[PDB]
């Protein structure tokens, strides 16, 4: 029972606009809802409203990353990766500008707006755009973490950020490092690689599958580009069994970028959980991820498949 | 008076729709209020008398075709639909529900009598653009009607659909303009102003009919100006009370999409029955 | 030497229109160069230029699907899947319209133009929408097959198309299933799996391998969604290592799509020739094929590397 | 007096550039030389009179900045730059090669000067917004300079940019239309009519000055205007005959993005040659 990682980014951001005058924030007209509202109402001046225009709302952006500030945009994640995919393209990723995406409302977990704001794809679409990093916080404090980051980077940054509360994982003292990820539980069996909301239920699928004797090793990968591949290959080499899990389609996110390497690299078994190549519905967001398939249970059926398929 | 009996039921099924709108998002816990209630007038108009269409014959070619390009308004485009005989009024009771036909915003495929999924903002505009070209095209004598909110047009694709739609000589196209003031983060002239709004949409080869849009002669009025205007299309600009109906709603950007509480419910359905009471006096 | 893919579309566009009233055609002020020119002609009454404005092509495109039409819309693959990316997601995939998306110039064989018009993106974005068909073929006869059977086929497809003159592969005769691919050479010790102006390049590839004693299966897959997956399982199992070949990135396309199959069924060896995550340049289509590393040459070293990883 | 000789040297560059333009495009087999010979005498006027810039430091933070939104027109942009010295003439000789800074559409971390990667139709409008946001939060005096199609203001994201301008009060942007009226497909009346131009841009908020875009005086005069209103963005709507200075390009539709075969390189260059020295007999 943690604070949402959009409250989380939300509360980052006034601590950022405090240590750096460079730091401004932009929204399309749901500064309520993705929380740039805290920094709105610190800091008017360096807070620019664009309207319901998702488009300009990037390529301002991009012009304001050339006059010695350092952006932030926000909007939910089905108009921030989408709407705008071409401006993100063409004016920040080619010219490898220093901007900050952070998109709200991704998943399943966005709930009863239904499938026009689930975003199934984000992860897709950012993770194919050369010069963007692509990072997942799993709860608030790794939030903290990676929106402190992304603010030292020099250039394209996208944060994938939730509606709902989510439980703690990490501890207030995390360090993030693009293209580390963490082990988070160790076993020889099978690995769970997750992110996003996924990582604690990969944890209390591995309370679950040791019960029944299997242990699990449990890797958080919030840095999805660039990937930690080493960890992956060392994963595949002690359990020689991959189960990925991620509230994002099964097409080109995290199992996609997992499959990706191993297969160059050590090839293993890749059994993923995530949404089966659909759009979602209107729901509650518990309702949504047991009928969609991202429960504990469903991470603990994958591994068992995994299982049956390891040498 | 045949014509003054016609809009005295007009006002009635306006307060009826108000009245679905209010209990559906409070059952539901989440929904649009305040864009539903501002549309209610309208869509009195629009589903009871000037639209042609057939809830026994859903699919019929010729029919006029509505798009809530505003798709966040749901629950008053629900409400007129299970009024009008599309689907069971039962439907309403589950409204953003877990495998429930009532999505949040519009799926055209789950519910009879919605014509686009809509819920991005600007892109039900476009469809319409599509269907009215397509109708000219088949020369059916067939109206496309569509919903806008006044923060939606800071939407590039709706400058894009609108020149479109003039130069495509699209006069089966009547667009209207939900004019109520705010959007998410305060009113649109602070967000990001569009002012002059009537300006622009000229500009764009639009015809322009100003009207109040809680008053039903003149929205019936600017419909019949809007089908005589042959050289394109028209926007009929609808001027609006966010929240019209309900005291504590009204004018309110809170009030946007916050679900009322019980308490809220009950005290708004006694403002709307008094208001209905009073319309049973006439 | 064969015509164009875009040639050969342009000219199925009209045989199509001469059969099938219901056929529309949309472009965004590029009729001239996706060769909708050629139905733009034949057919006036039935095109409508949209200018420049590719949201707006597919909103209208979709609305115009509703109205018993079926609508080809065209533009180039960096603006058709991207700049009107969330128009495709949420008026035309959600709700399974009947919209034929014919994106022509993909890749580096746009030459000149450079960057920002080669698109190396398209088929991760198309790849990842449900209910979406991404074909891509590989001459004038398989495209000829393809834009035919996208017309007959219920719902969203992307046919990939490209700018310049490729080699015959396919024969007159050739039959397009959705979700069947094509064993074009048989061989022993590893497949190659192909797409576009690929499948030329890896038939060029076997040949050189056969001179160094390699025995390459050659498979086309322009059917990437859906993909023959038994075809894949099939070849891993005879072959045991597979190199894939895309002008495209490595990220999210056949690569990806192909590694997401066999780790999830018959982990082996996928080395993936591709755009190697970078924007393109100016140049000549062949200068840049070199410098990028999309020749036969690349997909022989391909071979090679896949060969030391086979069990 | 040094007024009329400051003019005729305008006339002297714009026909350099222009010959730049000719033999690049020629050389490449490749480029855009309709819409680049249209601006060549707008980009003379901002790079050899208007904009304060220095090619020995090109990020001086309080420089002008130009943006050509339509990123097709890059020769006449490289020829401009290149006679300004910000990088060698030399490189002209290697346009649109591969391993070659001069790419198709301009990239802004491969050549000195250039403010925005552009070619993406509508973007480099949208970042011109951006960038003017920021000088005028930093009170730079710094104008921002941007180019726009006449086919490129189809783009939504052109009057979202418009519409964003306009709110911020942006008076240190100043817009400029290659008004030509062609685009690929044919005249833009007849792909996707933007008429009535003028009326959309003051509509949309911006102070608008229609100028012959081929008259350096009003160019001159136009811009003075734009810099003197301080109250938000202005707009230079300059009527330009695509191909202007080549009789065989001028107001042809298939001289947008078609190479002179080296026979009409030597007839473009004799008639530039001879233009140029009835400007030295002024
Ligand atoms: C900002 C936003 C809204 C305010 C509308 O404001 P409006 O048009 O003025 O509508 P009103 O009649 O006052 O209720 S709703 C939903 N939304 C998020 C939203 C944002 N972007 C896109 C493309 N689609 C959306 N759905
Ligand atoms: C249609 C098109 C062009 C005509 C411009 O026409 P214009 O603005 O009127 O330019 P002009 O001054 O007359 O040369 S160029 C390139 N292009 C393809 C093109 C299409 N879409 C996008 C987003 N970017 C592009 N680059
Ligand atoms: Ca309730
Ligand atoms: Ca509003
Ligand atoms: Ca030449
Ligand atoms: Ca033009
Ligand atoms: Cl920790
Ligand atoms: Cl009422
Ligand atoms: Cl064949
Ligand atoms: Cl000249």
């Amino acid at each position: 029972g943690g604070i949402a990682t959009r409250e989380a980014y939300g509360k980052a951001l006034v601590e950022l606009g405090q240590e750096n005058p460079k730091i401004v924030v932009l929204d399309a007209d749901l500064s309520k809802s993705t929380k740039t509202s805290d920094f709105a109402k610190a800091f008017p001046e360096r807070f620019f409203n664009m309207g319901i225009a998702e488009q300009n709302l990037m390529g301002v952006a991009a012009g304001l990353s050339t006059v010695g500030k350092i952006p932030f945009a926000s909007t939910f994640a089905v108009f921030a990766a989408g709407r705008a995919f071409e401006i993100i393209r063409n004016s920040i990723c080619y010219p490898k500008l220093n901007v900050k995406i952070a998109a709200t409302h991704a998943g399943l977990t966005v709930g009863e707006d239904g499938a026009s704001h689930q975003a199934i794809e984000d992860l897709a679409l950012m993770r194919v755009l050369p010069n963007m990093q692509v990072f997942v916080p799993a709860d608030a404090a790794q939030t903290r973490a990676i929106v402190k980051k992304a603010a030292e980077i020099e250039g394209p940054v996208y944060i994938r950020l939730g509606r709902s509360g989510v439980p703690e994982v990490f501890s207030p003292d995390i360090r993030f490092e693009p293209g580390r990820g963490t082990v988070l539980k160790e076993g020889k069996d099978v690995t769970i690689v997750a992110l996003g909301i996924m990582t604690a239920k990969a944890l209390e699928a591995a309370k679950m599958l040791e019960a029944e004797g299997i242990a699990a090793r449990v890797v958080d990968m919030a840095s999805l580009k660039p990937i930690d591949r080493e960890l992956l290959v060392e994963s595949a080499r002690l359990t020689g069994a991959v189960v990925t899990a991620e509230e994002h389609s099964v097409i080109g996110g995290l199992g996609s970028a997992v499959a990706e390497v191993l297969s160059e690299e050590y090839p293993i078994p890749v059994v993923k959980v995530g949404v089966n190549d659909v759009f979602g519905e209107s729901g509650t967001p518990q309702a949504l991820l047991e009928k969609y398939g991202l429960t504990a249970r469903d991470v603990v059926a994958a591994v068992q498949k995994a299982l049956t398929l390891k040498r | 008076d045949d014509m003054q009996d016609e809009i005295l039921n007009l006002k009635l099924i306006a307060n009826q729709l108000r009245q679905h709108v209010v209990k559906m998002v409070g059952e539901a816990n989440s929904g649009h209020p305040g864009g539903s209630l501002s549309a209610a007038d309208i869509l009195a108009v629009l589903f009871f008398k000037e639209m042609r269409i057939d809830p026994a014959n859903p699919k019929w070619q010729d029919r006029d075709r509505f798009v809530l390009s505003k798709g966040h308004a749901s629950p008053v485009l629900y409400a007129a639909l299970a009024e009008r005989g599309f689907f069971p009024k039962e439907w309403l009771s589950q409204f953003r529900k877990i495998n429930s036909p009532l999505q949040g915003h519009p799926d055209m495929k789950k519910v009879p009598g919605v014509e686009m999924s809509t819920g991005s903002l600007g892109q039900g505009f476009s469809t319409a653009v599509g269907m009215a070209l397509g109708l000219k095209l088949d020369r059916s004598p067939a109206r496309v009607y569509v919903l806008l909110g006044d923060g939606e047009i800071q939407e590039g694709i709706v400058w894009e659909a609108a020149m479109a739609a003039a130069h495509y000589k699209l006069n089966n196209l009547t667009a209207i303009l939900d004019y109520n003031g705010l959007q998410i983060d305060g009113p649109v002239q602070e967000v990001m102003n569009p002012e002059p709004v009537a300006d622009k949409w000229r500009s764009f080869g639009f015809k322009v009919i100003t009207v109040d849009g809680h008053n039903i002669p003149e929205i019936i009025n600017a419909i019949d100006a809007a089908r005589l205007h042959l050289e394109g299309p028209t926007i009929i600009i609808a001027k609006t009370v966010k929240g019209k109906g309900v005291s504590f709603m009204e004018n309110r950007v809170e009030w946007h999409g916050s679900a009322p509480k019980p308490e809220q419910v009950a005290e708004a359905l006694s403002e709307l029955q008094v208001g209905r009471e009073k319309l049973w006096e006439e």
